[PDB]
């Protein structure tokens, strides 16, 4: 799923398979340098793409004045009552309706979902 | 007894193929070039000069490549030859304008597909500035 | 109705709401909220019709059926109703908020254009703009309707 | 441009009252109090004085021919 | 009309050097028994894979079955590729597709 | 201390009063022209390319500086006499000022001796001057001086007088430049569009747009399906779509990793990485930069014959044609690539759905072009042609070896006639150029009513062409709140395309971004060229007019400092707006013109910065050297644009933010002064518009303009083709607070009427009304009509010429049967002569090769008396005269009368005072309307206005018509009425005039304001 660059020309390392050693190794085309891949995975594709939005939410949204703030749900690792919450901004998840909470502390930046 | 809106006109013109205003300028230029230098003849008639200005002023295309591309693009469709030059010469801004100006198009062209054709002409026609 | 809408919003916020098999969660929520607001206008409007006395001039016009309609009286006395745009509620022109005053990702009655004030009482500043948006659609539709129908 | 001679509704004279109306306003009298002094019991005539504009004042600024 | 997109959850292309490797740990339990029968294994098999997951919720609505999906893939595309299906009772449905021998 | 809620209502209106006193209603018109005439005109001349002439003798001509003088009139004598704006209208000549440019020429004849000569104030041409502008003759003049010049002090100006016609440059909305927008179109062969039109500052080169599109997955192929979705970018001068990856290679980033660094900022995220993989496959074969340059040049518009030429053409296209705004030199490859990568990055977010698609109708994405920006583009058309004329004229001179005089080289006609042409015809741009001019601009100012004149000046136009067609300009968007009046819109096919600016809203005049750019450098801001790509993942992006200034480590501290500078009127001007896209870690700063914004009270810690002391100074705004500008200086109020309004919280009134049982929002950043300011000029004059239906408010906007009344004060001196003036324009009994700023109170366009809503004799249907004949005889709605007849005697032909004299039957051969005794010995009818039917009012004859009569008769058969006669000399010097025919129109059964809201109603029948239904006190209603209109095609505000009018007249106080004032209520008005011996609901017992028996139903009667519409039966029938 990831992308790796060779050390010679810093170019794409397309997946290549050798018939002698029977091992998949990421080999560059223009440069003869080739490196083995330990993941043994070329790529993945989530058709439903149900990726958690917590990683996508940025911690710097605490200072946003427009975003609503509710004290009902406190931060897990802080205890601060104030917590800013909002709905998913991703168009893919627009069909679903959910709330994501972020700690209002200046430096915590913790994101969690109930 | 003839009407352009109803696609009725003398049968002789059916065999003729329409030409664009910009394209005609090229043909006039070819005629102008040979007369000016190739042969020593009388100066070109005032009619030739008058239409040359009209074609140049209303020329919607710069070079032959742009003219050929539009001609080829419109040839793929079932556009009638009379509409071929008339649409390109008019350069309607939108599909609605073309149908009102050209009643024939609205008979066999939908409001969506024709719009995808006029906008293509817009990308081909260029401005001096 | 306003409290009921909040309850529906809370259910969807907590994921308690279950979408119908024939619709998705986002569309299902819009349907449930619309019925609550639509039902309130009809129920309140119907009560307004019974409110008018025989001597009342508003009742005389509608009773005879000459001019006006029961809906017009409802918007004058009881409530104007929801201001739908393009067949739906007011869209989020800004980022997830209909107007700057409303908080982000607000799906409440006032935020989405529900007009709870009758013409006689007077609309709030937010409602006036939402009312204009609904009226603008009608004028545009009316302008094109005559052109197409005449053709 | 100028105050009408008489009320358009009934016909009571209101032009002559305009001169006294302005004089009463600068005399610390209330807008409605001045109307009572002039003797405008009907609201139709009070309209002709309460909410009247004397545009001729600005026109007179321009010099004549 | 339903497509594989509406019934599939996720897909990936994994690498397995030998047929018995099955680098994926979770599916190793069920692929082994199915692969014991030398079906299409008469010769060398490419070390590539096209494992694709199927959404459980979508299958219930359409009342689809693993054999039905596999049959269409083989019949629709022909003998260009071979597909392997897992047990329906499993919580997660695994569909492994490899090019034909 | 603080503003108590019981006092906020008066305090809120005081600050608004200062805003209009300082800024005004046409500040947006004047400001843009002032910027255009002060800097843009200089920039065009300064930024002109050097003029080079060759055929040994080298001539280099450069323009040093531009000098502009105040308007003057040049007669046959040539003296620079001052030209008053009023004189221009009377003489039917353009109101304009001379333009002078300094030209310095350096000539070298290969003799190793360089000498130059100085040309001081070369008569390049002239520039039309907007009225009341900095260069106008009526700037900073007291009201007393304006009257001496026969100009209305209340007239706001802001228009151009061309050939005696007042023209207003209608603002044309355009898509914002130097901004990245991602739109989804289902008709295109590609799924997504990376449209981003990029232009330099004000305008150095024509706007260039590049669409970084992404091919859709619908197509299927042997290799296309494998890679799937790939990004293709079309260059402005490349016909075919070239992969975006190859573009970066042409820039110089040969390494593939560098390509991913600029596009993908977060390498940890794998979702975006997979999307860019297919794009690399197409560009993989092109590894060397030279090959990439060769690849792009292959499909160029004019490919070079030799291989090396293809690289050069591609190098110039990418360096200059592509992304001009980010960089125009040859050492901006790094900067250009970063912007290009951002466009791809923006596309990736939209494609994955993590970023919402840009809204087409969002006004933040649209810029407004005023007279300044519009004329700036036009000025380049003539100036560019001016150089060609000089070059062509000198070309024949240079090859002959003799020096060419500059006096002949510079063409005055192109500069003068070029601007005068479009401003008069309305077809924008030069006519010779073979294109389609943008019509509808510079329309004739509507002087029928003062309110109409104000609305026209603030009028806006929706975009035309692809931009307008794709979007829905007619539909009302949320961004119009406080910026464009929602109710006001013309009715018809062009509904919603034409709008009006909001009262408080104004369009940014424009400023240089240099002070802002220098500010960032001294702070923690770091430019892209210094940092590595890895530092952009966590930092926030900074944009200045769409330029990639560089990321910033801490966004919170910088914005707080930036906000403080804006409030303090520091190097950052209050006009400048800063936008903080928190969800995207993007900080956008815009300084270009065309940005619509409105003032907003600043709220800090749930507390207004506007204190009692600020209001106290405002209350004494006069003679205290205090104005609105001081408020912005103190930081109490700033300006928010559409983009900044995106991330700015607002509060309707202080009562909403002061405290609530349940805190809707505990963090309020700004508070609106008063919501009623959203209404436009025509909508502001409507009481209780909220009580009124939306179509009715829109309908009034059209009717209000058509209403007849005193448009200005200096109507007698001027001459207009159509001008309706009311006998008794009376200020309404019910007036809105915003009405004071519009000055509609001073110059109203209607007369109040005691309207009893009843069905009398059945002579009024839904569209009709019954008047009082006796009232009209007293001057109820009578108005005057002015039609100006204009003619000139010009010597067009040497043999045949026009003259002014009496067309005697003997000397004249061809003539039309008419009475000619009206004409005097000079051929002009003197003022004070009654004219009726077909009559000659001006004598003109042509001496054909015996003379033929060609005089002008009355347009219609109306009976009128000539008011004044004017004799002048036109611009050509020939004798020219104007005469204004005055006629009196008495309201009759055919005239159309319209209330302040609802559909216009024709006067079904006129009844004498005796026949009208009198009440107990003997008050026959002046007008009777059909009750059946109220339900649907009318509003309850008519009944409320009637109730307010009755209370206002009875209590002798002008009622308040604030749309959103909680103090005014129907119940409160009813209680006040009951104190004066009247029904609380306003119903009264009306005795039928014909039969004295009491009517069973008690009629509702009140003094409702009414206006007379221009539509009159006499005009139609007399035609
Ligand atoms: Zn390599
Ligand atoms: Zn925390
Ligand atoms: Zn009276």
């Amino acid at each position: 799923v990831g992308i790796r660059f060779c050390q010679e020309c810093n170019n794409m390392l397309y997946p290549k398979e050798d018939k002698e050693n029977r091992i998949l190794l990421y080999a560059c085309r223009n440069c003869d340098y080739q490196q083995e891949a330990d993941n043994s995975c070329i790529y993945v594709n989530k058709i439903t793409h149900e990726v958690d939005e917590l990683t996508q939410i940025i911690a710097d949204v605490s200072q946003d004045p427009t975003l609503p703030r509710t004290e009902d749900h406190p931060c897990q690792k802080c205890g601060h009552k104030e917590a800013v919450f909002f709905q998913s901004h991703s168009a893919r998840a627009e069909d679903a309706m959910r709330l994501y909470y972020v700690c209002t502390a200046p430096h915590c930046g913790h994101r969690w979902t109930e | 007894e003839e009407d352009a809106s109803q696609l009725i006109f003398p049968k002789e013109f059916e065999t003729a193929e329409t030409l664009l205003n910009s394209e005609v300028h090229m043909l006039l230029e070819h005629r102008k070039q040979q007369n000016e230098s190739a042969e020593d003849e009388q100066e070109l008639s005032e009619v030739f000069m008058k239409t040359l200005n009209y074609t140049a002023r209303f020329s919607r295309f710069k070079n032959r490549e742009t003219i050929a591309s539009v001609r080829s693009l419109l040839l793929q469709k079932k556009l009638h030859k009379f509409e071929l030059a008339c649409l390109a010469n008019l350069c309607p801004e939108t599909a609605e304008e073309s149908k009102a100006l050209i009643p024939s198009l609205e008979g066999r062209f939908e409001d969506e597909e024709l719009q995808q054709i006029l906008d293509d002409i817009q990308t081909k026609r260029s401005f001096q500035y | 109705a306003k409290q009921d809408v909040i309850e529906v919003i809370e259910k969807a916020h907590n994921n308690e709401l279950e979408p119908t098999p024939g619709n998705t969660l986002r569309q299902t929520f819009e349907n449930q909220v619309n019925r609550i607001l639509n039902d309130a206008r009809d129920k309140t409007g119907s009560s307004a019709q019974k409110s008018l006395s025989e001597y009342n001039n508003f009742k005389s016009m509608v009773v005879s059926g000459a001019k006006g309609s029961k809906i017009n009286i409802s918007q004058v006395i009881a409530v104007v109703g929801q201001q739908n745009v393009e067949g739906k509620r007011i869209p989020f022109g800004f980022k997830h908020r209909t107007l700057p005053h409303f908080i982000k990702d607000d799906y409440g009655p006032e935020s989405r254009g529900f007009v709870e004030n009758s013409y006689l009482a007077g609309l709030t500043p937010t409602e006036f703009f939402f009312h204009a948006m609904g009226g603008r659609e009608g004028l545009i539709d009316t302008a094109v309707k005559t052109a197409e129908t005449g053709y | 441009m100028i105050i009408p001679v008489r009320c358009f509704t009934c016909g009571k004279i209101v032009g002559n009252k305009w001169e006294a109306y302005l004089g009463l306003l600068q005399a610390e009298y209330t807008e409605g109090d001045a109307l009572d002094a002039l003797g405008l019991k009907r609201y139709c005539c009070r309209r002709m004085l309460l909410a009247h504009v004397d545009l001729i004042e600005k026109l007179l600024n321009y010099a004549p021919l | 009309h339903t497509t594989l997109r509406k019934v599939t959850a996720n897909t990936a292309i994994y690498y397995d050097p030998n047929p018995q490797s099955t680098v994926v740990a979770e599916d190793q339990e069920w692929v082994n028994v199915y692969y014991e029968m030398p079906d299409f294994d008469v010769a060398r098999i490419s070390p590539w894979l096209l494992r694709v997951e199927l959404d459980r919720k979508h299958m219930t609505d359409r009342k689809l079955t693993m054999e039905q999906i596999a049959e269409k893939i083989n019949a629709g595309f022909g003998d260009d590729l071979n597909c392997i299906f897992n047990d329906d009772n499993a919580e997660k449905l695994v569909l492994r597709i490899r090019i034909m021998n | 201390d603080e503003i108590t809620p019981d006092l906020w209502q008066e305090a809120c209106w005081i600050v608004i009063s200062s805003y209009f006193d300082e800024k005004g209603l046409v500040r947006q018109q004047l400001d843009s022209f002032d910027e255009f005439i002060q800097m843009s005109v200089q920039r065009i001349v300064e930024d002109a390319p050097p003029i080079d002439l060759q055929a040994p003798p080298r001539y280099l001509l450069k323009f040093e500086q531009i000098y502009l003088s105040k308007p003057t009139h040049w007669e046959r004598d040539g003296a620079p006499s001052p030209m008053m704006p009023n004189e221009a209208r009377l003489r039917n000549l353009t109101y304009s000022a001379p333009l002078y440019v300094d030209i310095t020429k350096t000539v070298i004849k290969e003799g190793e001796e360089q000498l130059q000569t100085q040309h001081q104030k070369t008569f390049i041409g002239k520039i039309p001057i907007m009225l009341r502008s900095t260069y106008c003759l009526l700037n900073g003049l007291t009201d007393r001086d304006l009257c001496e010049l026969n100009e209305c002090p209340l007239d706001p100006g802001g228009y151009f007088i061309i050939n005696g016609s007042e023209k207003v440059l209608i603002a044309q909305e355009k898509m914002a430049t130097n901004t990245v927008y991602v739109f989804a179109k289902k008709d295109s062969k590609y799924a997504y569009t990376g449209e981003c039109r990029s232009c330099l500052e004000n305008s150095s080169r024509p706007t260039s747009t590049i669409w970084v599109s992404m091919l859709a997955r619908g197509g299927q192929g042997a290799k296309k399906s494998a890679i799937g979705q790939r990004i293709v970018a079309t260059l402005p001068y490349i016909k075919q779509e070239v992969p975006i990856i190859i573009v970066f290679r042409a820039l110089g980033f040969v390494s593939d990793r560098d390509i991913l660094e600029h596009i993908i900022y977060d390498f940890e995220d794998p979702e975006m990485m997979e999307m860019v993989k297919p794009s690399l496959d197409e560009a993989f074969v092109i590894q060397e930069q030279n090959v990439a340059l060769n690849f792009i040049g292959s499909r160029g518009a004019k490919p070079g014959v030799t291989k090396e030429k293809r690289i050069k053409y591609a190098k110039e296209v990418l360096q200059k044609e592509m992304l001009p705004h980010v960089g125009v030199s040859d050492f901006c490859e790094t900067k250009k690539a970063y912007f290009l990568g951002y466009m791809v990055h923006r596309l990736l977010l939209a494609a994955l759905g993590r970023r919402e698609l840009d809204d087409r109708d969002h006004y933040g994405n649209k810029r407004l072009d005023l007279a300044g920006p519009l004329l700036a583009f036009l000025f380049r058309g003539m100036f560019k042609n001016l150089l060609k004329e000089v070059r062509i004229y000198a070309q024949k001179f240079i090859d002959r070896g003799k020096d060419f005089n500059l006096e002949l080289a510079i063409k005055t006609r192109i500069i003068s006639d070029g601007l005068k042409y479009s401003l008069a015809t309305g077809n924008w741009g030069d006519q010779k150029k073979a294109h389609q001019a943008r019509a509808g601009v510079s329309q004739v100012l509507n002087r029928l009513t003062f309110a109409s004149t104000l609305s026209h000046l603030r009028r806006l136009n929706s975009p035309i062409g692809r931009d307008g067609k794709l979007a829905k300009p007619r539909q009302l968007h949320n961004t119009l709140w406080g910026m464009v009046c929602p109710a006001e819109t013309p009715e018809g096919h062009a509904v919603g395309l034409v709008k009006n600016l909001a009262l408080m809203a104004y369009i940014s005049v424009g400023s240089q971004p240099s002070p802002i750019l220098e500010f960032l450098e001294e702070w923690s801001m770091e430019n892209l060229e210094e940092i590595s790509p890895a530092a952009i993942a966590d930092a926030t992006k900074i944009f200045v007019n769409g330029c990639w200034v560089g990321i910033h480590k801490d966004p919170e501290q910088l914005m707080n400092t930036l906000r403080k500078l804006r409030r303090q009127m520091d190097i950052i001007v209050s006009e400048v707006s800063m936008i903080r896209d928190i969800r995207e870690r993007e900080i956008r700063i815009y300084t270009d013109a065309g940005r619509i914004c409105r003032p907003l009270l600043i709220v800090e810690k749930q507390k207004l910065l506007l204190k009692k002391r600020h209001i106290d100074q405002l209350k004494e705004r006069e003679y205290n050297n205090y104005s609105w500008q001081d408020l912005v200086a103190s930081g109490v109020v700033e300006y928010i644009d559409t983009l900044e309004e995106e991330t700015v919280m607002l509060a309707m009134t202080p009562d909403d933010l002061q405290e609530k049982e349940v805190a809707y929002c505990s963090t309020y950043t700004h508070c609106e002064i008063h919501p009623s300011m959203i209404l436009g000029v025509c909508a502001s004059i409507i009481p209780f518009p909220d009580h009124n239906q939306s179509p009715r408010n829109t309908y009034q906007s059209a009717m209000g303009k058509q209403a007849m009344g005193v448009y200005i004060t200096n109507f007698h001196v001027r001459m207009d083709t159509l001008a309706h003036v009311l006998y008794y324009p009376q200020k309404p009994l019910v007036t809105t607070r915003s009405m004071e700023y519009l000055r509609f109170r001073e110059l109203p366009a209607g007369i109040n009427s005691i309207v009893a809503i009843a069905s009398y004799t059945g002579y009024n249907q839904e569209d009709s009304v019954i008047m009082n004949r006796s009232a009209v005889d007293r001057g109820f709605f009578r108005s005057v009509f002015y039609r100006s007849y204009k003619e000139q005697e010009s010597k067009k032909g040497f043999d045949q010429e026009e003259v002014f004299e009496k067309p005697t039957r003997e000397t004249c051969q061809g003539m039309r049967h008419a009475i000619y005794d009206k004409l005097d010995d000079d051929g002009l009818i003197a003022p004070g002569v009654r004219v009726s039917g077909d009559d000659v009012i001006i004598g003109k004859t042509v001496t054909l090769p015996t003379k033929r009569d060609c005089s002008t008769f009355l347009r219609t058969s109306e009976t009128g008396i000539v008011d004044q006669v004017m004799v002048t000399l036109n611009q050509e010097g020939y004798k020219f005269c104007k005469i204004r025919v005055r006629s009196v129109r008495i309201p009759q059964i055919g005239d159309k009368f319209a209330s302040r809201h609802g559909q216009k109603g024709t006067c079904g029948i006129q009844y004498r005072q005796e026949d009208m239904p009198f009440t107990c006190e003997g008050i026959t209603p002046d007008i009777i309307i059909n009750p059946h209109a109220i339900p649907s095609r009318m509003t309850i505000g008519h009944l409320i206005e009637c109730l307010q009018g009755k209370v206002s007249a009875n209590k002798g106080e002008i009622g308040d018509a604030t749309p959103f004032n909680d103090a005014v209520n129907v119940q409160k008005i009813s209680n006040l009425l009951s104190d004066y011996g009247y029904h609380l609901r306003g119903n009264e017992v009306l005795y039928n005039g014909f039969t004295g028996r009491k009517i069973t139903s008690q009629i509702f009667i009140g003094p409702t304001y009414y206006q007379r519409l221009k539509h009159m039966v006499d005009d139609k029938i007399h035609s």
